């Protein structure tokens, strides 16, 4: 899913780089950019 | 110019006179076509033959004319609403008798015709409703009145209908607000329409007025009252009320109409079997000869309340008092106190001359009236040749 | 006994120089009374109020009702 | 050192609020009663964002820059996906809309559940119009509204085309949705066309027996309110007023298939009025209103 | 009662104009006559009733407004053969159960 961040700018998940405040670990997905590379931790539900 | 001349002179006073006045406009524009075939400069000539037959007139008499006039146009009005058959024949009558009529737009007296044509357009308004006959008048003679009065009457009804639309929102905001307060935190009936006047354009008079609501009529009405007062004054100009209105009553199996005053006694009397005048009056606080015509239509035959004067009970009816007309037996008064001022005030500011929107502010603030009548008073002065326009300058008003 | 079935109250409502450039009302222009040498007459309105010709021609170029009470402008042409 | 910081922060927000929009989407995707919770959700994050804004960003530019951001973020899918149609083609949003306009009548109680209901959709509709001025929020609400009503007029046509009660039960309709519109979403033009547009597709959406029926009602409606309100007294001269209102409930038909045969029905019985009374005030005021619904004048 | 003969026109007036004017042609031929058999059922109901009931009348007008919707996407067109079979089969068994029920009613 390419989600759109402006005019010309998406991103897209590349892959899980680890694991780790509601007892459920998050996960520090990284996101590839197609006009750098964005880290975001995301919790469980929302990655799935 | 002689024939509508020699005819008004001659009978002013009998009660036939728009009737009359009317056949006579009709007869002569007949024979003029008749004569010189189907022509406008021929149309134009009579036009201004029975406008100049008019102004030569003396003010008393005009004034009853301009009465005559509104008079006439409200009788038919009403009656061909209320009537079945004939109305419909009236209703055509008037909208053919209207042309006559419109000779008066711009003349001296369209001020006079328009301040008594008011008070008969109130009375009807608030007894029928803002019914489609009095737009489709207003559409045709619109430009007899100088100041545009009943237009703006038309245009108040208009703006209290929204007015209810923006109060029922009002109400739901403030119950959606308190509820959220309450969910946050822890976690048969009368229909009153309210109409809102405006005294630029009404003729309400200082005698019905309501000064204290809560000690006349009942709790529920008097918290209804307050709720839009409350929202009037949150969204805003105080609000004055008025003994004006109407109301819808049930009464066994009777459906009657009433007015205010009336409905208000008849509530009173919804708890005893008896009711003496003098309290009465002391409790209203109103005018006797107002309780008088009020009660009038109520003892009488088909009425509700039976008079021993004692009230008591008699044991769709349509109890509402009818328009009382006036009687033109103040304003040439006013005309004349307005000729002195503007003729001092042309005879002191130099042959130079003045302006003549500047002079009604001069003559408004000496006075300190309406732009109106100061207007029809240059006019009235300036056909009897007291005054003159600057033919260099025609705003310049010079004296003669 | 009696029943209300409906009801229709009435309530009026109730409560001077060139306001719009608020020089006095019988006194000149300001727009004109920077460049001295005074050219406006008055102007009247069937909505009764009193303003300058300067005023208004500017003002209604710009807008197209009543600043004072918000109905479409007239010019008075009555007794004219 | 600003622009960079510009850039990073616009694409964070920006990513993170699209993340957290499917998020709560996918979750009233599955329970369609969670609309009722989803508006205070949506006041905490604008409650917070604005917190942020005014603490650490000076320029009142670089405020509505962020708020934007925010915004067409999280506000906008969030919308479009609330407001699609599923299979048998009931949206959530449509069906909150088309519950609060069921439960409107039993909603007077100002203790009960429909109270409670009633004003939750209130709150939350206002909310998502709260920043219109064609935004793609916007849209996709008037299309959504235009859908209820044009279910709701498909249902009472289909229901009720028979009885002798079927003018004054339309025009009480057109009413009363009116109403709805007016204290769901403000005061707003979109939205009247929208009821417009959702009448005179429910009138389409007919057959050609059922058109010329519906035709015939209206013009014998408008007849016999005219002859009444001419011969009859204090009831006619009541009963006027009621046909002054109702006229703009059908002047929808302006511009149809309807109104040719809503026009040679008209012609018919305003000729026997014609020559039973003269050309009264009456008509003349009637083709002042309501003139344009005639093809061929 | 008006619903259902709305419902009934409306359907006659499109198989009308179907029949005025390639699995999926065959397809829409099948239900172009079995919403035609549904229609000559549902006049004939109509005609009866003009000259379980709360479960016999929601069937009545599930089986109309199915009708209705496969005549609606048959002029729009303009396994899936064993399910337009079985409907078919079910639209004239209940003719047959109608028209049986009308002949012992009267
Ligand atoms: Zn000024
Ligand atoms: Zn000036
Ligand atoms: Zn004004």
């Amino acid at each position: 899913l390419m989600v759109p961040l402006g005019p010309r700018l998406q991103a897209y998940p590349e892959e899980l780089i680890r694991q780790r405040h509601d007892g459920h670990p998050e996960y520090l997905i990284r996101w590839s950019v197609l006009k750098e590379h964005i880290l975001m931790w995301l919790s469980a539900p929302e990655v799935y | 110019q002689e024939q509508v001349s020699r005819f008004l002179a001659a009978a002013w006073r009998a009660p036939d006179f728009v009737p009359r006045y009317c056949k006579l406009y009709e007869h002569l524009q007949r024979a003029g076509s008749e004569l010189f075939g189907p022509r406008a400069a021929f149309m134009l000539a009579l036009r201004s033959g029975f406008s100049g037959a008019l102004l030569q007139q003396s003010f008393l008499t005009a004034a009853h004319m301009s009465e005559q006039f509104a008079r006439y146009i409200d009788q038919q009005i009403q009656g061909g609403l209320i009537g079945g058959a004939p109305g419909v024949e009236m209703l055509g009558q008037l909208q053919r008798h209207l042309e006559p009529i419109m000779v008066l737009s711009g003349l001296e007296l369209a001020t006079t015709f328009e301040h008594f044509y008011q008070h008969y357009m109130a009375d009807r308004l608030l007894s029928f409703g803002s019914s489609w006959l009095e737009g489709a008048v207003l559409e045709q003679i619109g430009l007899c009145f100088p100041n545009r009065l009943p237009q703006l009457m038309l245009q108040s009804l208009s703006t209290s209908e929204e007015l209810q639309r923006q109060f029922h929102l009002f109400q739901l905001q403030r119950l959606d607000k308190l509820f959220l307060e309450q969910e946050d935190e822890e976690e048969p009936s009368p229909a009153i329409s309210i109409l809102v006047l405006s005294p630029r354009c009404w003729p309400v008079s200082p005698l019905c007025y309501l000064y204290h609501p809560r000690k006349c009529l009942p709790t529920e009405f008097c918290d209804a009252l307050d709720r839009f007062s409350s929202f009037y004054s949150q969204s805003q100009r105080r609000l004055q009320w008025t003994w004006l209105g109407r109301a819808e009553l049930q009464f066994g199996k009777q459906i009657l109409h009433v007015s205010t005053v009336q409905m208000w006694l008849l509530l009173k009397f919804n708890q005893t079997e008896e009711v003496s005048v003098e309290t009465l009056l002391k409790d209203s606080d109103l005018s006797p000869e107002l309780l008088l015509q009020a009660l009038v239509p109520l003892t009488s035959g088909n009425g509700p309340l039976t008079l021993h004067g004692v009230l008591r009970l008699h044991e769709a009816l349509w109890l509402i008092p009818p328009q009382a007309y006036l009687n033109v037996e103040t304003l040439e008064q006013k005309r004349n106190l307005l000729s002195c001022l503007l003729v001092r005030i042309l005879k002191a500011h130099g042959e130079k001359g003045l302006h003549i929107d500047q002079l009604v502010c001069l003559v408004l603030e000496a006075w300190q009236c309406t732009s109106t009548d100061v207007l029809s008073c240059i006019l009235h002065l300036l056909g009897q040749g007291y005054v003159k326009r600057r033919d260099d300058r025609p705003q310049i008003l010079m004296y003669a | 006994r009696f029943e209300v079935k409906k009801w229709n109250a009435v309530a009026l409502w109730a409560w001077d120089n060139c306001a719009i450039c608020r020089n006095h009302i019988m006194d000149l222009c300001i727009e004109c009374q920077a460049n001295q040498a005074e050219e406006c007459t008055v102007a009247w309105g069937v909505c009764n109020h009193a303003f300058h010709f300067h005023c208004i021609s500017r003002w209604l170029k710009t807008r197209q009702v009543c600043p004072l009470d918000n109905r479409e402008w007239e010019f008075q042409k009555y007794g004219h | 050192f600003w622009p960079l910081f510009r850039e990073q922060l616009c694409r964070r927000t920006c990513l993170f609020y699209t993340i957290r929009a499917q998020a709560w989407s996918r979750d009233i995707a599955e329970d369609h009663r969670r609309l009722l919770q989803l508006c205070p959700r949506l006041n905490r994050v604008l409650r917070h964002e604005q917190n942020f804004a005014d603490r650490f960003l000076p320029d009142d530019e670089a405020a509505q820059a962020l708020g934007k951001t925010c915004w067409e973020a999280l506000v906008s899918p969030l919308v479009q996906n609330i407001t699609s149609p599923d299979a048998e083609g009931v949206s959530a949003l449509g069906w909150l809309l088309d519950q609060y306009l069921e439960q409107r009548e039993t909603s007077r109680n100002p203790l009960s559940r429909a109270a409670s209901f009633a004003s939750r959709v209130r709150r939350l509709c206002h909310l998502l119009v709260h920043v219109e001025p064609p935004s793609s929020s916007l849209r996709n609400i008037t299309q959504c509204w235009l859908s209820v009503v044009q279910e709701q007029v498909s249902r009472f046509l289909a229901a009720a085309w028979r009885a002798p009660d079927f003018v004054p039960r339309y025009c009480k309709l057109y009413e009363h949705l009116q109403r709805a519109g007016s204290e769901l979403f403000g005061p707003r033009a979109a939205f009247m066309l929208a009821l417009r547009s959702g009448f005179s597709g429910a009138l389409l959406q007919q057959s050609f027996l059922t058109a010329a029926h519906m035709s015939e009602q209206f013009a014998r409606y408008i007849d016999q309110q005219i002859q009444g309100g001419l011969i009859g007294g204090a009831p006619g001269v009541e009963m006027l007023g009621q046909l002054q209102r109702h006229l703009e409930p059908i002047m929808v038909l302006s511009g149809l298939e309807l109104a040719t045969t809503f026009e040679h029905f008209y012609q018919h019985y305003m000729a026997d009025r014609l020559l039973s009374f003269g050309s009264s005030w009456l008509e003349g005021a009637v083709l002042e209103q309501i003139g344009l619904c005639f093809p061929n004048r | 009662y008006n619903e259902r003969c709305t419902f009934h026109h409306q359907a006659r007036e499109f198989a009308v104009n179907l029949r005025n004017r390639p699995r999926s042609f065959t397809f829409l031929n099948d239900a172009c006559q079995g919403l035609e058999q549904a229609r000559k059922v549902l006049a004939y109901a109509c005609v009866y009733s003009f000259y379980y009931m709360d479960v016999v009348e929601q069937q009545t007008e599930n089986l109309e407004l199915h009708t209705n919707a496969l005549q609606i996407l048959l002029e729009e067109t303009l396994d899936c053969l064993s399910t337009g079979m079985e409907l078919l089969r079910r639209i004239q068994e209940r003719l047959l159960a109608i028209l049986q029920h009308s002949a012992q009613d009267f």
